[PDB]
DNA sequence: CCATGGAGTCATTTTATCTTGTGTCACTTACAGAAAAAGTATTACTAATATATGTTGAAAA
DNA sequence: TTTTCAACATATATTAGTAATACTTTTTCTGAAGATAAAATGACTCCATGG
């Protein structure tokens, strides 16, 4: 029925969705549906590709998977059973094609290393570098500062040069490095019930708590190991300065891009709260601290381990008071007052750093004006969904779905009482809210075994399934938006190659600026979008 | 339809939460009771077009495809021919065999 | 149809039709379970067999 | 109360008051106007309103009978939840300064759609 | 250091359950009440007509 | 005693106008045996302390 529908193309595709429309939206061809099969089958193998795909054996999978890892689109390892050989297992790289998915932010992040040098081609400079690293992958920059000119200023060309380290941009992706972490858990999960020098027969307790010990605390340098080591940074050659350690491959390093669209969302939840100028107390404040706040890279290992009525909140409260202590000391006691505009006397002006009080900051080393951290994000994170549902479902819906949440299985008599309207509203803005799943039901049966008007209902929150009714927000239209940028590229598709070609005709003047005001909206859309579902998924 | 549109034109503005999740439930005994036989009265009563007459064979569904000669055994491996006839019998021995 | 009245046509039932099986009679069968009885073209998509 | 409306006749009004009693009086008309750090040390200014409402409720101007602390603390959880204003230290109340909302992004107002013409958009239905 | 007590998991019965049961003709016959709305039946008038109806009664046999 | 008259009267129907009341409707409007399982049974064992 006029296809117009557009069902087809909508409802039928979760998850694996977005990602063989984004690689076909960007690499595309046979390049793209290898991991259209790839995320929906699981892990699989070389071979067994061919026997799906039909894309001529070890040929696409082959040059297309390289294809892939020099972007490490994909998750790769390698081993073999107890028979002999080798085998070669694969996986969709981490959130992976989510560096392709922002770019646009990550060309955004130039704005924090932008100081000390404004508007400037040393600006279009640094840009042309990242816009070259990410599409190019991996990089060198003696390969590419080799293919670079010569005859310039070295160290005045490579831009980031002694800023490469800073918290985001580069690091060396080293062998296991994009091993899956949950397999590399496998792995060093050997070594320690692999090796028990038959320490005692009794108490696996022993061997159990000692190998996760062990597991956990020969786990900790792995991650780290990446993080920061002064094979980059210190090295100072010859005739020169401290340099990197450009020998090395290195590529972008998307946690301090996590932090970094982060942090300005704890601002934009800030900039509420409080006032505009203190807000800007807060929005450099981060800019010393956003560096060593684990953040997105915090949940870690909470993917991969089997859970527990215990050792989980030991795993918590761990994370909970960490930071805020060693790193705690890389934080917030005395700013420098970095920049600022206020003026003048310009130090109790810093003093109000106790005006930041609920629901988020506000605690410290006894009256050192300082603010918790490790423990922050956790009573912070929580707290930063916010109005989810405003301009969508109507006002009237927060505030009974707000109500909701103070109480919990809740019904909906006392819901007209302690909230209120007539109730020919309730019904409305509450059942109109269910359907958008949040509240979802309890319901006890009364006077009957189970009946249909026998019984009462209650309201309740679940807010897992709430703060995963947005995940939508992937598959809603980050899957239409995207193809809206596909679907209509088809109508100067014939027209696109000429005009890119060509650097004419009335037609073509007059649907350029109609395709590409309509593109800038596309991308404005996605970059909406992008910005609320940066919480979600993590945090 | 009508218990769907009900509830199509409920849930926007009136009805209740009470008043809804029988009618839902309804329409889920409709639904299941169109293809297959399973619940039968426990007590739920009828809907549209009933008269109240406790009336045991309300379907033509998921027994068309079932059992006895419904179709499946009988209407299908068990297709009813043409081009036949039937009569009674009797000897004709100055006929040969065959 | 059943019976006569309403008109004619005869029934081979699933306990009768495996005689023919016994014998293996093929063009005999598939001449009777399907050109005698009810013969029918039907147009199907390849492509999502439907 | 009595269970039908006209109850946000009275709750827009006490609303203007709990403001007020926030920092200073509105001051929208430039860039920063509001609190110019709420006075001095705005730590040292701790406030509710709660009891106080009585008090002013004593105001009337409308047809109506007095209302207890019971029911007033009721009338302030409804701007709980519609997050006009915020709920403190039990009887403490504040305002989520949301005044503003009177008046890349997030804020629903001062937003208006294009709703015309071009077929790419996003809803909140069509997946559902 | 080891026998103990206590529990946690894991075979094992025995109870609660559902699908069947030779074939072919040849006829056969959604609860009820509540409220709102719409509309109407008296409720007076002349005013002519012409049956019905009752009673009664008066008048005649 | 009875019968025929008569006769008296009163509805019965139309068309109005009111006007007001009362009164029914209607129209919303809701309060037969042999697999399968579930659980009680029980043994096993990790793991507790203590002489
Ligand atoms: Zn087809």
């Amino acid at each position: 029925v006029m296809t117009i529908s557009s069902l087809e193309q909508r409802t039928l595709n979760p998850d694996l969705f977005l990602y063989k429309e984004l690689v076909k939206a960007h690499l595309g061809e046979r390049a793209a549906s290898v991991i259209g099969m790839l995320v929906a089958l699981g892990r699989l193998s070389v071979r067994e590709l061919v026997e799906k795909i039909d894309g001529m054996d070890v040929d696409s999978v082959k040059t297309t998977l390289v294809s892939l890892t020099q972007l490490r689109c994909v998750k790769y390892l390698q081993e073999t059973a107890i028979s002999g050989k080798k085998t070669t297992y694969y996986y969709y790289n981490e959130e992976g094609i989510h560096i392709l998915l922002y770019s646009g932010l990550i060309i955004d992040e130039i704005i924090t290393q932008m100081r000390v040098n404004d508007e400037e081609e040393h600006k279009q400079l640094v840009a042309e570098i990242v816009q070259n690293v990410i599409s190019l992958g991996s990089l060198t920059v003696e390969d590419y500062l080799s293919s670079v000119t010569s005859d310039s200023m070295k160290y005045t060309i490579s831009s980031l040069f002694v800023q490469l380290c800073e918290m985001g941009y580069l690091i060396q992706i080293s062998k296991l490095h994009y091993t899956p972490i949950e397999d590399l858990w496998q792995f060093l999960y050997e070594k320690h019930y692999k090796n028990i020098p038959r320490n005692s027969p009794l108490s696996d307790l022993k061997k159990r708590s000692q190998a996760k010990m062990n597991a956990k605390t020969d786990f900790a340098k792995i991650i780290n190991k990446p993080n920061e080591l002064s094979q980059i940074l210190t090295v100072d050659p010859k005739t020169s300065l401290r340099i990197v350690k450009p020998t090395v491959s290195l590529t972008i390093n998307l946690d301090r891009f996590m932090k970094g669209r982060r942090s300005k969302q704890l601002i934009n939840l800030a900039k509420t709260r409080v006032g505009s100028v203190t807000a800007q107390v807060y929005k450099i404040a981060l800019r010393l601290t956003e560096q060593k706040s684990p953040k997105i890279r915090d949940p870690l290992t909470q993917t991969g381990l089997l859970q527990d009525l215990e050792e989980a909140k030991s795993f918590q409260d761990e994370a909970e008071l960490v930071e805020e202590k060693t790193p705690g000391l890389t934080f917030n006691a005395i700013d420098l007052a970095r920049h600022l505009p206020s003026a003048s006397l310009i130090n109790s002006h810093l003093k109000i750093l106790a005006s930041s009080n609920f629901p988020f900051l506000n605690e410290t080393k006894p009256g050192v004006y300082y603010v918790p951290y490790s423990k922050l994000m956790p009573v912070l994170k929580s707290s930063v969904y916010e109005y989810v549902i405003a301009s969508t479902l109507g006002p009237s819906a927060m505030r009974l779905s707000r109500c909701i949440r103070d109480n919990k299985l809740v019904s909906e008599k006392i819901i007209n009482s302690t909230a209120l309207m007539k109730e020919k509203d309730i019904r409305s803005t509450l059942a109109s809210l269910i359907r958008y799943n949040s509240v979802e039901i309890q319901e006890v049966p009364r006077t009957a075994d189970r009946s249909a008007s026998r019984a009462v209902f209650l309201f309740r929150c679940k807010e897992t399934h709430s703060y995963n009714f947005m995940r939508q927000n992937l598959e809603w239209n980050m899957a239409n938006l995207l193809f809206k940028k596909e679907k209509l590229k088809q109508e100067n598709s014939t027209l696109l190659k000429k005009a890119n070609r060509d650097d004419l005709l009335p037609s073509e003047l007059n649907q350029l600026k109609m395709v590409n005001e309509r593109e800038l909206n596309v991308f404005a859309r996605l970059s909406r979008l992008l910005s609320l579902w940066e919480v979600f998924q993590m945090a | 339809v009508w218990t769907s549109s009900l509830i199509k034109a409920g849930l926007d503005k009136g009805i209740s939460i009470n008043n809804m999740m029988e009618h839902w439930d309804y329409l889920q005994l409709t639904v299941a009771m169109y293809i297959n036989s399973d619940s039968v009265n426990p007590a739920m009563l009828p809907g549209s077009s009933n008269g109240g007459g406790k009336v045991k064979p309300i379907r033509g569904f998921c027994q068309r495809l079932k059992g006895k000669q419904g179709r499946f055994r009988g209407n299908l491996s068990g297709k009813r021919v043409d081009f036949s006839g039937r009569t009674v019998i009797s000897p004709d021995p100055n006929l040969s065999i065959d | 149809t059943e019976g006569r009245s309403r008109d004619g046509g005869l029934r081979l039932g699933e306990m009768e039709r495996d005689c023919v099986i016994a014998y293996g009679a093929s063009q005999l069968l598939l001449e009777r379970l399907m050109i005698s009885s009810d013969a029918f073209e039907v147009d199907v998509c390849d492509k999502c067999g439907l | 109360e009595l269970d039908i409306e006209f109850i946000n006749s009275l709750l827009t009004i006490v609303w203007r008051f709990i403001s007020e009693n926030t920092f200073p009086n509105g001051f929208k008309n430039f860039e920063n106007g509001p609190k110019k750090n709420v006075f001095y040390a705005p730590n040292v200014k701790n406030y509710s309103t709660t009891q106080e409402i009585l008090e002013f409720i004593t105001a009337a101007q409308v047809a109506n009978v007095e209302l207890t602390p019971s029911n007033i603390r009721s009338l302030c959880e409804v701007l709980v939840y519609d997050d006009k204003l915020e709920k403190v230290t039990h009887d403490c109340y504040r305002v989520t300064l949301e005044s503003i909302l009177q008046m890349s992004i997030f804020n629903y107002f001062k937003m208006f759609p294009a709703s015309k013409h071009d077929k790419e958009v996003v809803y909140f239905d069509e997946w559902t």
